[PDB]
C-alpha cells in the first residue's frame, strides 16, 4: 500500500511543481533579455547620432 | 494598369527590407521583389511613414543587393480569386495548383482577412451531424456551424479519425422530422506542416475513398517557405465561405495541425522584436487565433453552413500550454484522445470526461434524432465519473473495498470501454449506435437507471448484446 | 567583383565601405591574411561581415574582397575515401602543406585540380542537353563517375573532347552559347537540388540486424533516430549499419564531436573491409569530420554540405545512407550562432526557428526519380543525446515529429550486457504496412503473421513482469512459467547480436525468418505438451532448446539443412517422445 | 457625481443556492468570478441576468464569442420579466464586442456600460451589470502599450493596470442621488486566468 501511494501521488505531484517553478523562471529570464535589448539600443541611438 | 517600380533600397537585415521614396505605398499593401538574377520573391508592408517603408520578406533574402534590387507593388489589398470550378482540384499553400491541370478562371476576387460577421445576423446552430464513431454522436454531438477542436498528443491517431470522419459524416435530414432531401455536402481540408508520409497517406485515402470529386485539399509542405504556412488556413476559410454563403452548400472545414502555424507566427514575430508572451509565443496569439476560428457559423436567410474541426498536438498531457489554452477559450469545447486506452487497444480512443461539446442541447431533444437521446446520455455518462474515483481507490488499497453491485457497476464499465468506445473502422449510424448503447443499457437493472423516464425504458430495455 | 577596406573592428564583427553592390550572404575574404567571413547586413555603401577564424592582429584600412557566391560545395570526381572538415576543405593536403596544426588563412581544393582522369564521352555535337543529363563516364574505384550537366543548364552541343586523359579542370562540352562544363560543379548548400517526382516507399532498408529489420523497420528512403543517454551504443550501431547495409554510397557526419572519439573514427576506419567486394570500406565512404575547437560556423554547415552530397550521389542512380553523429551539438553551434546575432530565444536558449531547420534537414531524405530518368534513394540516421534522459528535451521533440522510426536505447540494458539495447517497448515504425506487400511476394506468405506472433508473444511476457516482482517465477503457475521461457528464450537467441564479436554482427533475412518459424513450431508442440501431461517440468530441458541457439551461428549457406535438422528434432521430440 | 455613498443591506438575488446562501453579495457590492475555460462563468451570469431582481440588466461582451450574445438576442424576447410580467429584453441592453471585431474598441466598451449603468442609477432604479471578461480589456491595454514601447510591468502588462481597474470597479455602490432618490449599481465581472 505504501509503494503504490508513492508511486501513484506524490513523484508525479512533485515533478509538476519542478516543471512549472522551471516553466517561471525561464520566463523570468526571457523577460529581462528584452530589457537588455532596449537599453543597448537607448545605448547606441544618443551616443552615436546626437549632435 | 500601369505599374511602378522603386529602387530606393537602403537597408537590408534579416527579412526586412527599407524602401527610402515609396510614400505611396498603402499599409498592408503586397508587393513583389525581382533582383539582379530575375528571380521574384514576395513581401508585404508592415510599417509605411513619410521617410521609408518596412517591408518583410516572405521567403529568405539570400542574394538581394541594394543596386539592382526593385520593388514593384501588386495590389494594396491581398485578395484570391475563387471560383465553383475549385471543387476536386489541389492547391498550395499561396493558392497555386499542384496537380498539373490549367489555371482555373477566377468568378470573384475576395480579400483574405475576411470581415467579421454581425452578431444581429447571425443563428442558433441546431442541426445535428451523423459521424458515426458513437463516443461522439451521443455524448459529444457536433451541430452544422459548431467549431469543436480534437485535442491529441504525440503518437496519436489524429489523422485517421479526421480521415474516418471526413469520410463518414453527413446530415439525415428525415429523422428531424423535416422529410428526407438531399443537401449538397463538402469538405475542405487545410494542411500544414505536413511530411510526404502524411501527405501520401491523406492523398491515398481520398482518391480510395472516392471523395476527392467533392473536396478541396490546401496542402503545405514543411520544406515550404513559412509565410505560406500563415496564409494557408485563410485561404481556405475564404473559399469555405464563399461557397457557403454564396451557393447554399454545407461545408465541413479541417485544420490538419495548429501546432505549427502557432510555431511559424512565433518564429515570424520574435524577428521584428517585440515582447513575448506566456511562452515566448506572440502576446497578439489570441486575436490571430480569433480572427480564424470565428469565421465559421450560420447566417440568417441563407442555407449555408460552415463547421470547424480543428486538430492540434499538445506537447504533453499539458493542458495548460498556450496553444491548447488559447484554443479552448475560443472554440465550443474539445475532444481529448486518451494515451491509456491507446495504450490497451481501443480505437478510437476519445476519453469522454476531459471532453465537452457547448451545443449539445440545441442540436437534441424532441423531433430531432430521437427523443431518448439525451436522457441515453445522461444514463451513460452517469457511470463514469463515480467508476474512474473507484478504480483509483482501488489501485492503492485493493479489491476489499467492492461490494457486489459495485463489481456488477466496474463489468458494465469494462464492457462500455470494450464495446462502446472501441469499434476500429466502422461506420455505425445514430440508429444502431443507440441500439448498442441500449443493449449496453439492459446489462443494469431499471431501478439503477435514475435518470432515463420509464416511457423509454418501456420501448428500449432488454436488448441483449449486438455486436457478438 | 566588390572590393572595399575596413573602418570597423569588434569582436567577429567587421564593418567594411565601399561595397555597394554588394549581395546578402556572400562569401567575402576579409584581410591581407585573406580570412573567410559571410555578410549579413547592407546599409548604404557598408556591410557587415562576420568573420569565422580569430581576427586578433587586424588594422583598419585592410582590403576586403567578395567570391559573388555564398556557400557552396565542389562536385565531382575525387570525393570518394577522402575526409572534410565542415566547408569542404581536405584534412589531408592541408597536414602535407602545413603540418599538425591548422595554420589560419590557408588555401586548399575540395577536389585535386591535377589528378588525371579517363574520360569517355556518350554525346555527340548537334545533340541537345537539359539539366540532369548524362555526358560521359570517369572510372572511379569499384564505381563509374557520370558527368552531369548541371540541373540550371540548357542547351545545345558542338564540342566533344575525345576519350583521353584530363584533370577535372579542362572543358569537355562546349555548347553553341558559349557556355563551358567541366567534370565538376558548384551547388549552394542551403537549397535543395530538383527532381522529377517523388515516389513512396515501398523497399525495405536492410540493416542487416535482425530486430531492427523485423521489428522496427524503415524502408528505402525513410529517417530514422536514435536516441538514448551516454553510454548507449549509438556508434556501434552507426557503425555496423555504414559496415553491413546495403547502400551504395555511404556518408558520415561529425558534427563537433568530441576529439578522442573523432580520433577513434578516424583510425578504425580505413581498417575495415567491404563486405561486397573484399575491398577497404573507405572506397565507397564520404566522412565529415568536426572537433569541439573548430569555427563555431563550419560546425553549422556540417550537416548540410553532408546532405548536399548524398543528394549529388543519389542524382546518379544509387542509393545513399546518411549517418550523422549527434545533431545536439549541432543544435548547440545554431544556439551559439543565433546568441552572436541577438534572437530573443524562445524554448530554453534555442531560437524559434530550430523546427524550420530540423525539418528542412529531414525533408531531403526521399526516394525519387533523378532528371535523367534513373531512380535514386537517400536514407538518413541521425543521433539524439537528450542530457534529461527524458524525450522532452526540446531537440528530441522537434525531431519526434518528423521521423519515420525510433530506435530508443536503453542504459539499464547495457548494465546486464545485453547488446543491442533497444527498447521494444519505447521504439516504434510507421514503415510496417507499406512493407508488408513486399515482404509476402519476396520473402514467404507467412512472414508477417509469424512476425505478429512473436511480437504478441513479447507482449504477453511484459504483462507478467508485476506478478514476478512480488513472488519468485518458481512460485508461478506452469503455464506462465512457459510463456516467461520462452520469452527469455526469444530474447537471448533472437534479440541479441555482439557487434564486436566477429560472426554475431550480421544476420540475413531468410535466417530470421527460419529462426521464428522453430521458435513457434516449439512453442506450439511445448504447450500441447504441457496438457498433454507427460515431464512437464522436463520439457524446459529437451534437446531442442541446443538447437534453437545452434541457428544463431549456422551460415547461411549451411542454414537449410540445419533448419530441416532442427525441424524434423521438433517433429521426432514432440510426437513421439511419449 | 452624488450625493453621498451609502452602507449595502440588502441581498442581491441571484436565484442560485450555493451563491445566495453560502457567498453572498449586497446591493451595491462588486464580485469577481475566475475560472479556467469550460469552467461556467458565462452560463452564471446569463444566469443572474436572467432570474435577478435588478429593474435593469447591462450586459457587456468585451472580447468573447459571437453565439453568446446570439444566443441573448434570440432567446430574452421569449421569456418573461420575472417582476413586471413583460418580456425580459425589454429591460436588458446588450453592448457587443467579438473577439475578431478591432482590439482597441474593448476599453471602450467598458466604459459605455459603466456609463450607462451610472446613468440609469441616478433616476432611482438598481442596476446590474455584468462583465464577460475583463482579462481581453487588460490584452487591448497591453498591445495599446506595446505600440508605445514603454517598460512592462510583470507579463508584459503596462504599470497603470492596477489602477484602471480600481478605477471601474470603484463606480459601484449604493448612493443618494442628486435628485433625492435613491439608486445601486452591483459590479460582477469575470476574469480568464
Ligand atoms: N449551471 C450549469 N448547469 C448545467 N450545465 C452547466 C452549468 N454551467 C455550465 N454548464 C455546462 O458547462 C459549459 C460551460 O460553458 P460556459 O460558457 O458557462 O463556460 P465558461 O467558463 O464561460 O467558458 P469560456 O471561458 O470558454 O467562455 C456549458 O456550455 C454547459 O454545457
Ligand atoms: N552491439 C554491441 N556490442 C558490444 N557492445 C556494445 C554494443 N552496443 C553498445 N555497446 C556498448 O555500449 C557502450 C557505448 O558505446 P558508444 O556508442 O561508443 O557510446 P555512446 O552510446 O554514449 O555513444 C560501449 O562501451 C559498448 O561497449
Ligand atoms: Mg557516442
Ligand atoms: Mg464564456
Amino acid at each position: 500500500r505504501r509503494v503504490n501511494a508513492l508511486e501513484q501521488v506524490v513523484i508525479p505531484g512533485i515533478r509538476a511543481q519542478i516543471r512549472f517553478i522551471q516553466q517561471v523562471l525561464e520566463q523570468r529570464e526571457r523577460e529581462d533579455t528584452f530589457r537588455l535589448k532596449r537599453i543597448k539600443g537607448k545605448i547606441e541611438a544618443r551616443e552615436a547620432e546626437e549632435e | 494598369l500601369l505599374k511602378k517600380e522603386y529602387t530606393g533600397i537602403t537597408y537590408i537585415s534579416g527579412p526586412l527590407l527599407f524602401v527610402e521614396n515609396a510614400k505611396d505605398l498603402a499599409y498592408g499593401a503586397i508587393v513583389d521583389i525581382k533582383d539582379g538574377t530575375g528571380r521574384v520573391r514576395g513581401g508585404q508592408v508592415i510599417e509605411v511613414s513619410e521617410e521609408y517603408a518596412v517591408i518583410q520578406v516572405f521567403e529568405e533574402t539570400t542574394g538581394l543587393d541594394l543596386a539592382t534590387t526593385s520593388v514593384s507593388l501588386v495590389e494594396d489589398v491581398a485578395r484570391l480569386g475563387v471560383s465553383k470550378e475549385m471543387l476536386g482540384r489541389r492547391f498550395n499553400g499561396i493558392g497555386k495548383p499542384i496537380d498539373g491541370l490549367p489555371p482555373i478562371t477566377p468568378e470573384k476576387r475576395l480579400p483574405i482577412t475576411g470581415l467579421p460577421l454581425n452578431p444581429v445576423a447571425r443563428r442558433k446552430p441546431e442541426q445535428f451531424i451523423q459521424t458515426g464513431i458513437s463516443t461522439i454522436d451521443v455524448m459529444n454531438t457536433l451541430v452544422r456551424g459548431q467549431k469543436l477542436p480534437i485535442f491529441s498528443g504525440s503518437g496519436l491517431p489524429a489523422n485517421e479519425i479526421a480521415a474516418q470522419i471526413a469520410r463518414q459524416a453527413t446530415v439525415r435530414p428525415d429523422l428531424s422530422g423535416e422529410g428526407e432531401k438531399e443537401e449538397p455536402f463538402a469538405v475542405v481540408f487545410a494542411a500544414m506542416g505536413i511530411t510526404q508520409r502524411e501527405l501520401s497517406y491523406f492523398i491515398q485515402e481520398f482518391e480510395r475513398t472516392g471523395a476527392l470529386s467533392r473536396s478541396v485539399l490546401f496542402l503545405n509542405k514543411a520544406d515550404d517557405p513559412t509565410i505560406e504556412r500563415i496564409l494557408t488556413p485563410r485561404m481556405a476559410l475564404t473559399v469555405a465561405e464563399y461557397l457557403a454563403f454564396e451557393h447554399d452548400y454545407h461545408v465541413l472545414v479541417i485544420l490538419t495541425d495548429m501546432t505549427n502555424y502557432c510555431e511559424a507566427l512565433r518564429e515570424i514575430g520574435a524577428a521584428r522584436e517585440e515582447i513575448p508572451g506566456r511562452r515566448g509565443y506572440p502576446g497578439y496569439m489570441y486575436t490571430d487565433l480569433a480572427t480564424i476560428y470565428e469565421r465559421a457559423g450560420v447566417v440568417e436567410g441563407k442555407k449555408g453552413s460552415v463547421t470547424q474541426i480543428p486538430i492540434l498536438s499538445m506537447p504533453d498531457d499539458d493542458r495548460t500550454h498556450p496553444i491548447p489554452d488559447l484554443t479552448g477559450y475560443i472554440t465550443e469545447g474539445q475532444i481529448q484522445l486518451s494515451r491509456e486506452l491507446h495504450r490497451k487497444g481501443i480505437y478510437p480512443p476519445i476519453d469522454p470526461l476531459p471532453s465537452l461539446s457547448r451545443l449539445m442541447n440545441n442540436g437534441v431533444g424532441k423531433g430531432k434524432t430521437r427523443e431518448d437521446h439525451k436522457q441515453v446520455s445522461d444514463q451513460l455518462y452517469s457511470a463514469y465519473a463515480n467508476g474512474v474515483d473507484i478504480r483509483k481507490l482501488v489501485a492503492i488499497i485493493g479489491e476489499d473495498a467492492l461490494t457486489e453491485n459495485d463489481r456488477r457497476y466496474l463489468q458494465f464499465a469494462d464492457a462500455f470501454e470494450r464495446f462502446f468506445i472501441n469499434q476500429g473502422q466502422q461506420n455505425r449510424s445514430i440508429e444502431e449506435s443507440l441500439q448498442i448503447a441500449w443493449a449496453l443499457l439492459s446489462m443494469l437493472p431499471q431501478g439503477e437507471l435514475k435518470r432515463i423516464s420509464k416511457d423509454h425504458i418501456g420501448k428500449y430495455y432488454g436488448q441483449k448484446l449486438e455486436e457478438i | 567583383m566588390i572590393q572595399g577596406v575596413i573602418q570597423k573592428i569588434a569582436g567577429p564583427a567587421v564593418i567594411a565601405k565601399g561595397m555597394l553592390g554588394a549581395r546578402m550572404y556572400d562569401i567575402c575574404k576579409v584581410g591581407e591574411e585573406g580570412l573567410v567571413g559571410e555578410i549579413i547586413r547592407l546599409d548604404g555603401d557598408t556591410a557587415f561581415v562576420q568573420v569565422y577564424e580569430d581576427t586578433s592582429g587586424l588594422k583598419v584600412g585592410e582590403p576586403v574582397v567578395s567570391t559573388g557566391l555564398p556557400l557552396a560545395v565542389e562536385l565531382g570526381p575525387g570525393m570518394l575515401n577522402g575526409i572534410y572538415d565542415g566547408i569542404q576543405r581536405p584534412l589531408e593536403r592541408i597536414r602535407e602543406k602545413t603540418g599538425i596544426y591548422i595554420t589560419r588563412g590557408v588555401v586548399v581544393h575540395a577536389l585535386d585540380r591535377e589528378k588525371k582522369w579517363a574520360w569517355t564521352p556518350m554525346v555527340k555535337p548537334g545533340d541537345e542537353v537539359r539539366g540532369g543529363m548524362v555526358l560521359g563516364t570517369v572510372p572511379e574505384f569499384g564505381f563509374t563517375h557520370k558527368i552531369l550537366v548541371p540541373p540550371d543548364v540548357r542547351g545545345r552541343v558542338k564540342e566533344v573532347k575525345p576519350a583521353g586523359e584530363y584533370t577535372v579542370e579542362e572543358p569537355v562540352v562546349v555548347l553553341e552559347d558559349g557556355t563551358e562544363l567541366k567534370m565538376y560543379h558548384t551547388w549552394p548548400v542551403r537549397r535543395a537540388r530538383p527532381v522529377q517526382r517523388k515516389l513512396d516507399p515501398n523497399t525495405p532498408f536492410l540493416t542487416g540486424m535482425r530486430i531492427l529489420d523485423v521489428l522496427f523497420p524503415v524502408a528505402m528512403g525513410g529517417t530514422a533516430a536514435i536516441p538514448g543517454p551516454f553510454g548507449s551504443g549509438k556508434t556501434v550501431t552507426q557503425q555496423s549499419l555504414a559496415k553491413w547495409s546495403n547502400a551504395d554510397v555511404v556518408v558520415y557526419v561529425g558534427c563537433g564531436e568530441r576529439g578522442n572519439e573523432m580520433t577513434d573514427v578516424l583510425v578504425e576506419f580505413p581498417e575495415l573491409t567491404d563486405p561486397k567486394t573484399g575491398g577497404p570500406l573507405m572506397h565507397r565512404t564520404v566522412l565529415i569530420a568536426n572537433t569541439s575547437n573548430m569555427p563555431v560556423a563550419a560546425r553549422e554547415a556540417s550537416i548540410y554540405v553532408g546532405v548536399t552530397i548524398a543528394e549529388y550521389f543519389r542524382d546518379q542512380g544509387f542509393s545513399v545512407a546518411l549517418m550523422a553523429d549527434s545533431t545536439s551539438r549541432w543544435a548547440e553551434a545554431l544556439r551559439e550562432i543565433s546568441s552572436r546575432l541577438e534572437e530573443m530565444p524562445a524554448e530554453e536558449g534555442y531560437p524559434p526557428y530550430l523546427a524550420a531547420r530540423l525539418a528542412a534537414f529531414y525533408e531531403r531524405a526521399g526516394k525519387v526519380i533523378t532528371l535523367g530518368g534513373e531512380e535514386g534513394a537517400v536514407t538518413i540516421v541521425g543521433a539524439v543525446s537528450p542530457p534529461g534522459g527524458d524525450m522532452s528535451e526540446p531537440v528530441t521533440q522537434s525531431t519526434l515529429r518528423i521521423v519515420g522510426a525510433f530506435w530508443r536505447l536503453d542504459a539499464s540494458l547495457a548494465f546486464r550486457r545485453h547488446f543491442p539495447a533497444i527498447n521494444w517497448n519505447g521504439s516504434y515504425s510507421l514503415f510496417t504496412s507499406a512493407l508488408d506487400p513486399w515482404y509476402r511476394e519476396n520473402v514467404a506468405e507467412d512472414y508477417p503473421e509469424l512476425r505478429d506472433a512473436i511480437s504478441e508473444l513479447l507482449q504477453r511476457e511484459a504483462g507478467l513482469q508485476e506478478i514476478v516482482q512480488l513472488v519468485g517465477p518458481d512460485a508461478l503457475q506452469d503455464a506462465e512459467r512457459l510463456v516467461i521461457e520462452v520469452g527469455r528464450i526469444i530474447r537471448e537467441d533472437f534479440l541479441q547480436q555482439n557487434a564486436y564479436h566477429e560472426v554475431d554482427a550480421y544476420c540475413s533475412m531468410k535466417k530470421a525468418y527460419g529462426i521464428m518459424k522453430m521458435i513457434l513450431a516449439f512453442y506450439k508442440e511445448a504447450e500441447a505438451a504441457i496438457k498433454r501431461g507427460v515431464s512437464i517440468d522436463e520439457i524446459l530441458q529437451l534437446p531442442v532448446l541446443e538447437r534453437i541457439g545452434r541457428a544463431r551461428y549456422v551460415s547461411e549457406e549451411e542454414f537449410p539443412a540445419y533448419f530441416e535438422e532442427a525441424m524434423k528434432e521438433i517433429q521426432g521430440a514432440f510426437k513421439a517422445l511419449a
